[PDB]
């Protein structure tokens, strides 16, 4: 409602960065893994990874680096957040207690400027003298690393080149030298500069070159005694060092693009390369003092990697966003072709979550999600206890049919065009290895096509019972399971579209009704429509469908056909469609919320209210009759309500809640008792693999929790000294605003983790409106009871460190 | 300046000596040349409303204009229509003082429309015919309907019962026999005198009655093709005018653009 | 449009080629309350970037313009829902860049050329004693939105997120595949995201316009989405309610989508009085000016007409002789055109004087007398 509560049920599982070094101690190798807002520190042992510390950050980690300035015992950590909070951190251990000390902090945002489309780049020079940040186009930000710079004072230098791809610091230079690749109307070029801290200007670089591939994207700074840089492109790998030039065009890397790299040897002898499909490569540099040749070889297949890191004993960490992270072993020998990899450990990743459903509410619900993409796609069953069902293709939508005791999954696979006019599969997938198969109709280079299938899955064994392949060029968009009219049968209903590359807007589509009976899937009825069926919902025994921009209501006839009842035409596309009673919630991709009602006597649709604010929207939900929930651009949640106190105001929806979550929400579901003072229960799944819970509070509870939140902010020490209020503020490129109407449950549940004297300090002078009726000085025990009752609305996280 | 209804502007004078001096208006929003007949609210001759009503009952045709606006403005009533053009009279005497009879059947065709539209013009003179401008440069238009008698009555047009000893001065040179009330025959008899055209004094008994008696003293054959002279006679005998038209088409074809064109 | 100069109609040379030209801008900050004078005679919906010529006769307007020249040169053009009671909810701010005054005929005339700058919302209308209208104004913001992938994009592909420039159906396939690669991390496919991409929408609009009007040079349209949308909205021959709807839109993407929807829906221009006869078809529309097929011109008596230039028109009646005075298009003579049925003013027919020019015959039609038919 107007006052909501947001808590984390599952922490994000996707990896966006990882570094090695000596952070905990100078004699121990440490792996630091950056997940969204979570920092995990591991010690590299012979057995594997030993967790020691995990911390939460008040921001999304964008830059993470380890550096050792002169006169320091061990490494320091540099963190930059997506809201431009820059900190330098130290690891301190006094017996059992472990803390992260903040050495310097500040905000490096510029009041004017447009964020770069290629993102945020952060580099530290090998001599530990400055920090280079690329935050806005045409500007380069330098942070000196002197001891007496604790507010992180920075100055800006002007870059003539507006479109910069990558930038790095070079080894072996007497002055801090940077190398970067930029794009201009001529093409892409490589250039160097020298950075003077006295003059705060760019000097002339040691060398300049022009011969850079049109698809060059990666810069690698080779250490001593080689020096120079390696530029990685789609077809060629080049080494530039002054007058030296070497190039290779290996045929093995043309299939996919190299997206990540890491260094194996301290002197740059060997490097690790990873591409978009999961291939692992080795880059070898030959030496006589000077470089002779470059060689590339294939090591094997791993998960689709976002980052790669070497762990100093032949063990490599694969940090994935589309699938499970791996620890692999590089062997000198092989099985088929030289130097294969062997997997030894797998770490769970639930992201991305594109759809989900709640099942088995009779007795304690369970969550079934569509996770991953390409060969990493799978079904996750969450009780936390997680079970994995690999599909080896991309799951899109999911629903549950209780009468048949089966799941309906919409999926897609990628096939390449062969010379014979047909298509060939790249790997065995679920849709190719089903018990029974069917097609809608049979029809007949190196181009990738999408084939869409409907999969029936047993709820006990999770095997594939029936696969149905749709028409060529048909894109399946929606899926429902329901009973229609007076029919006692349950049906699978799929809404599709016809997508041709020469047509911008689909002009054809169809709605198909399937029935699963006696172990086979049959087609009952099909209806041809003149648009794309983006969404479908069951509306009081009828079918509500969204064709392009119109909303159509269908009736199920005794002859097993769909008959149109009423049409409603809008100016927007009905991408999002939710229902409660007789009310319909409509939304498009540009955050245009429309509230409609069905007039049963008149047999048409009436418009109740609307709210048009141009911003990118990813999901919506209905909390109750009056309040509606949604997800905004950046990573935000909003709540709108109606009829708050003429028709001008009654037809307007105003925003009563704003919050910055930090995650991109894809799906909302009513998981009332998935995990068995609060009202309602809604779950959401994000791109990073995070699962959250939204409940509704009353006025008194909201006031109490807001006051407790404000008091807790004064006593809890943040990592990097970021303020919680700034972190939770609604963020857009054009507007920033404090959060309203939302209670942060993670901070509230942090109350149980603090020491008793700090609890006494927090609970001092707090008037408690107990159930007795009269307010009295609250004690720590009452707030402990309140917080434990709040934690009971979701499961309990297990211990992380040993 | 005199702005007619806040939409027109009277720039100059094109005809005077009339009941309504015919001005040249200009549309301040379009640019079109417009004819405006202007008469006083206390003018001696209020023909403005008369002719506007006759135009209104005309409602279409190749010889009747379109009324752009009517109503009234302060003490000067106003009628705005399309700019008609030059009078057939002020083209026959300006040019030089086939064309005659080709126009005549156009006039003959015009009068069928007025007779079929249940009224009579009754005031036929070369002044009252005007050539169009531009697209209408070759089409005859009959105007000056202020002196036009309306036969519309209950149900179908009923000719009012004839009344002897009537006076006619509008058709000064075409009065002819007309005590006898002006009617369909009287319309077409003035046309023959117009086709023929193609001792005065203050006393009317000498300036109108003597002209009429000399007009009908001798048969039309001596004054005149004698065949169409006797068509005129038997046209004045008045039904027959449809026959007269077909006969005049025969005459037009049996003779093996106009003067100024 | 051969041997004819398209830049001539833009200078409005029929008013005088010796105007006083003013260089400078004045942009009001977003979401602020300001008081702006309103010209009492203008009944036009001004789109930003559009040029408005004016001839002012009444002394109060002359005094207002003389005062405005010395102070921020901004007046308000109200998009009236209905001109009957002079009420409106939105409008635009117009700035003067050309000004001259003449004492002809014993009276005072002021000639002004103005350009539209900013959209606003009307809070209050005050008609003070002297006889002019001052309005309380809130400046509406221009909404610039980032790429849809800026919320889902992985940082690794962001390096290749820029692409080599244009040399193209294969190129647009590559653009869609590579720009919206991370669409598989969400619930929507790539073509849906292409349906909300400003560059793709601009390309589609340009393709449609070039198909309808082949003489459209490639560089005649702006490269910015906002300017492109404003120019297209100005040049579209639509009715007042649709123009108000386009003026209420704050985002360039939504404006482009609305313009595509207007273009795709079949249209044949019909008379407003009759609503049954068809004057012109969309195939016979050509751009004789640099601005486009439609632009605003002023007549000798200070009435602003929006003229659409078409090669051929049907069921029109020509009254009068070709007159060359005060012609909006130099080297042509105009004849008044009325509807063959209702005899209402629809426009003019222009016939050239020389014989080495081209075209020699064409038609100009006023927007207020035209109605778009949607089957
Ligand atoms: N600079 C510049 C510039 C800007 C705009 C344009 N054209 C246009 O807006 N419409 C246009 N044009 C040519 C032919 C047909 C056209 O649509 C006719 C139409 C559209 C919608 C509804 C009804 C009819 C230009 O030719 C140049
Ligand atoms: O291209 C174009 C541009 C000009 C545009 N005009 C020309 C025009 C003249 C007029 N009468 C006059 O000035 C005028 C002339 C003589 C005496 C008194 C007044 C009225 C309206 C319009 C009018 O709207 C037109 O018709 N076509
Ligand atoms: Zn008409």
């Amino acid at each position: 409602m107007s006052y909501n509560y947001v808590v984390t049920a599952q922490k994000p599982t996707a990896v966006n960065g990882c570094v090695t070094g000596h952070f905990t101690s100078a004699e121990d190798l440490n792996l630091l893994i950056a997940k969204n807002t979570r920092l995990e520190i591991y010690v590299v042992t012979a057995e594997g990874l030993r967790p020691v510390k995990e911390v939460g950050m008040y921001g999304k980690i964008a830059v993470m680096e380890l550096f050792r300035p002169k006169g320091e015992s061990k490494d320091l950590l540099f963190i930059l957040t997506a809201k431009y909070n820059a900190c330098i951190l130290e690891y301190k251990q006094s017996g059992e207690s472990i803390d992260i000390i903040t050495r310097a902090h500040g905000n490096v945002q510029d009041r004017i400027g447009r964020p770069s489309e290629t993102g945020i780049i952060g580099i530290i020079d090998p001599e530990c003298r400055m920090i280079g940040l690329r935050l806005y186009d045409g500007l380069f930000k330098v942070i000196p690393l002197d001891r007496d710079n604790k507010e992180l004072k920075a100055f800006n230098i002007r870059l003539e080149e507006l479109h910069v791809i990558d930038v790095k610091f070079l080894y072996g230079c007497q002055a801090p030298t940077i190398c970067f690749v930029y794009q201009d109307p001529q093409g892409r070029h490589v250039k160097t500069y020298e950075v003077s801290l006295r003059e705060k200007e760019f000097n002339k670089g040691p060398w300049k070159q022009e011969n850079v591939e049109a698809e060059a994207s990666m810069v690698i700074a080779v250490p001593e005694p080689f020096g120079g840089a390696i530029i990685i492109g789609q077809e060629s790998i080049t080494y530039h060092n002054g007058d030296k030039y070497l190039a290779i065009a290996p045929p093995i890397i043309k299939q996919s693009t190299i997206v990540c790299h890491n260094r194996v040897d301290p002197n740059g002898s060997r490097y690790l390369l990873g591409d978009m499909e999961g291939r692992l490569f080795m880059l070898l540099l030959e030496k006589e003092v000077t470089l002779k040749d470059l060689r590339v070889e294939l090591l094997g297949e791993t998960s689709i990697a976002e980052c790669l890191t070497y762990l100093d004993n032949g063990v490599v960490f694969v940090g994935s966003r589309l699938g499970d992270s791996q620890l692999v072993k590089l062997n000198v020998d092989s099985n088929e072709q030289g130097s294969y990899v062997v997997a030894m450990e797998t770490f769970t990743n639930l992201g991305p979550i594109v759809d989900m459903c709640v099942v088995d509410l009779e007795r304690q619900g369970q969550l079934v999600t569509c996770s991953g993409a390409f060969k990493e796609g799978s079904l996750r069953i969450i009780r936390l206890h997680i079970r994995t069902v690999p599909l080896y293709e991309s799951p899109r939508k999911i629903c549950y049919q209780e009468v048949s005791q089966c799941f309906g999954v919409l999926s897609s696979r990628i096939e390449v065009q062969d010379t014979s006019g047909g298509t060939t599969a790249l790997r065995p997938s679920a849709s190719t290895q089903a018990l029974s198969s069917s097609v809608s109709s049979s029809k007949l280079f190196g181009e990738e096509v999408e084939v869409h299938n409907l999969l029936i899955i047993d709820q006990h064994t999770f095997e594939v019972l029936h696969a149905h392949q749709f028409l060529q060029n048909e894109y399946a968009l929606s899926l429902v399971s329901c009973k229609l009219g007076k029919d006692p049968n349950t049906y699978f209903i799929v809404g599709t579209a016809m997508v041709y590359p020469e047509e911008a807007e689909p002009k054809q589509g169809r709605i198909v009704v399937f029935q699963y009976s006696d172990g086979k899937l049959q087609t009952v009825a099909e209806k041809e429509v003149k648009g794309a069926v983006y969404s479908m919902v069951e509306f009081n025994g009828k079918l509500l469908a969204s064709i392009n921009s119109t909303v159509r209501l269908y009736e199920w006839t005794t002859e097993k056909e769909l008959r149109t009842e009423c049409n409603h035409y809008n100016n927007i596309m009905a991408l999002y469609l939710k229902t409660k009673g007789d009310f319909i919630l409509v939304g498009d991709l540009m955050r245009s919320v429309l509230l409609l009602a069905y007039k049963p006597m008149e047999g048409n649709f009436e418009e109740i209210a609307r709210d048009f604010n141009p911003n990118w929207m990813s999901a919506v939900e209905i909390l109750d009759d009056d309040n509606f929930l949604g997800a905004e651009n950046a990573f935000n949640l909003f709540v709108c309500q109606k009829d708050s106190a003429t028709d001008e105001e009654r037809q307007h929806l105003q925003e009563v809640g704003l919050f910055h979550l930090g995650e991109f929400v894809n799906v909302f579901c009513h998981g009332s008792l998935v995990m068995q003072p609060t009202q309602g229960s809604v779950l959401f799944g994000t791109v990073n693999g995070m699962i959250g819970l939204v409940t509704s509070l009353s006025e008194s509870w909201y006031n109490l929790l807001l006051d407790m939140q404000n008091r807790l902010n004064k006593v809890i020490k943040s990592v990097g000294k970021i303020e919680h209020s700034f972190w939770r503020s609604f963020h857009t490129e054009r507007k920033t605003e404090p959060a309203t109407g939302f209670i942060d449950g993670d901070l509230i549940e942090s109350f149980l983790d603090i020491s008793r004297p700090k609890m006494q300090e927090v609970v001092a002078n707090l008037q408690y409106d107990d159930g007795s009726g009269m307010k009295r000085e609250a004690t720590a025990d009452d707030l402990i009871k309140v917080v434990e009752e709040l934690t009971r609305i979701h499961w309990s996280h297990p211990q992380f460190e040993k | 300046e005199f702005i007619v209804g806040g939409k027109y502007k009277l720039v100059r004078k094109i005809g005077s000596g009339s009941f309504g001096d015919i001005y040249l208006a200009i549309n301040i929003t379009n640019g079109e040349e417009v004819a405006v007949k202007l008469e006083s609210q206390k003018a001696r001759h209020p023909q403005l409303l008369y002719e506007s009503k006759l135009y209104k009952i005309l409602q279409g045709g190749v010889g009747i204009p379109h009324i752009r606006w009517y109503g009234q403005e302060k003490d000067y009533n106003v009628l705005v229509m399309d700019l008609l053009g030059p009078s057939l009279e002020d083209l026959f005497n300006f040019c030089s003082r086939k064309t005659v009879l080709m126009l005549a059947d156009q006039m003959i065709s015009r009068i069928e429309y007025v007779h079929t539209k249940n009224f009579i013009h009754r005031d036929i003179k070369p002044d009252n015919f005007l050539m169009g401008i531009g697209r209408h440069c070759n089409k005859l238009f009959l105007i000056d309907f202020g002196l036009a008698k309306k036969y519309r009555d209950n149900r179908t047009r009923q000719h009012i019962p004839y009344r002897e000893d009537k006076n006619l001065t509008g058709t000064a040179r075409y009065a002819s026999i007309n005590g006898i009330e002006q009617s369909r025959r009287d319309d077409m008899e003035s046309l023959g005198y117009v086709l023929m055209y193609f001792l005065k004094a203050a006393t009317k008994k000498q300036k109108y009655e003597k002209i009429s008696e000399k007009k009908m003293s001798t048969p039309v054959e001596v004054l005149c093709p004698a065949e169409f002279a006797m068509y005129l006679n038997y046209c004045r005998g008045l039904p027959d005018y449809m026959y007269l038209r077909q006969l005049f088409r025969i005459l037009f074809r049996t003779l093996n653009t106009f003067d100024w064109t | 449009i051969i041997n004819f100069d398209t830049s001539l109609p833009t200078s409005h040379t029929y008013l005088g080629a010796d105007m006083e030209e003013f260089h400078g801008r004045t942009l009001h900050d977003d979401d602020s309350c300001q008081v702006i004078p309103v010209l009492p005679q203008v009944m036009m919906i001004l789109i930003p970037g559009q040029t408005l010529p004016l001839q002012l006769f009444h002394p109060q307007e002359v005094s207002m313009v003389r005062n405005l020249i010395q102070k921020d040169r901004t007046f308000a053009v109200l998009a009236y829902s209905n001109v009957q009671e002079r009420e409106a909810q939105f409008g635009t701010t117009a700035e003067i860049y050309a000004y001259r005054e003449e004492q002809d005929f014993g009276i005072e005339i002021v000639k002004v050329k103005a350009i539209g700058r900013q959209r606003f919302k009307v809070l209050e209308l005050r008609t003070q004693s002297d006889g002019i209208q001052q309005a309380k104004v809130q400046i509406l913001p221009e909404c610039v939105l980032p790429s849809t992938m800026s919320a889902v994009q992985l940082e690794s592909l962001n390096k290749c997120q820029i692409f080599p420039s244009k040399p193209s159906y294969k190129w647009w396939q590559k653009y869609q595949k590579r720009k919206f690669h991370c669409a598989n991390l969400t619930s929507w496919p790539r073509w849906l995201y292409s349906l909300y991409d400003a560059e793709t929408l601009m390309d589609r609009i340009k393709k449609q316009l070039r198909e309808w009007d082949e003489n459209l040079k490639d560089d005649s349209l702006p490269s910015n989405p906002i300017d492109f949308s404003y120019r297209v909205a100005a040049c579209l021959p639509i009715d007042d309610v649709l123009r108000i709807q386009l003026l209420k839109i704050g985002s360039a993407i939504q404006r482009l989508r609305c313009e595509l929807d207007i273009m795709n829906k079949c249209t044949s221009l019909c008379c407003k009085q009759c609503q049954e006869t068809e004057i012109t078809t969309k195939n016979e529309i050509f751009s004789l000016s640099l601005c486009g097929p439609m632009a605003a011109y002023v007549n000798p008596h200070g009435y602003v007409h929006e003229t659409l230039t078409v090669y051929k028109a049907c069921n029109l009646n020509l009254i009068g002789r070709p007159s060359t005075e005060h012609s909006w298009f130099p080297g042509y003579a105009w004849t008044v055109a009325q509807c063959k049925i209702c005899a209402s003013h629809i426009g003019w027919k222009f016939t050239a004087t020389k014989k080495d020019m081209s075209p020699q015959k064409f038609w100009g039609l006023t927007r207020s007398a035209l109605l778009p038919t949607i089957p």
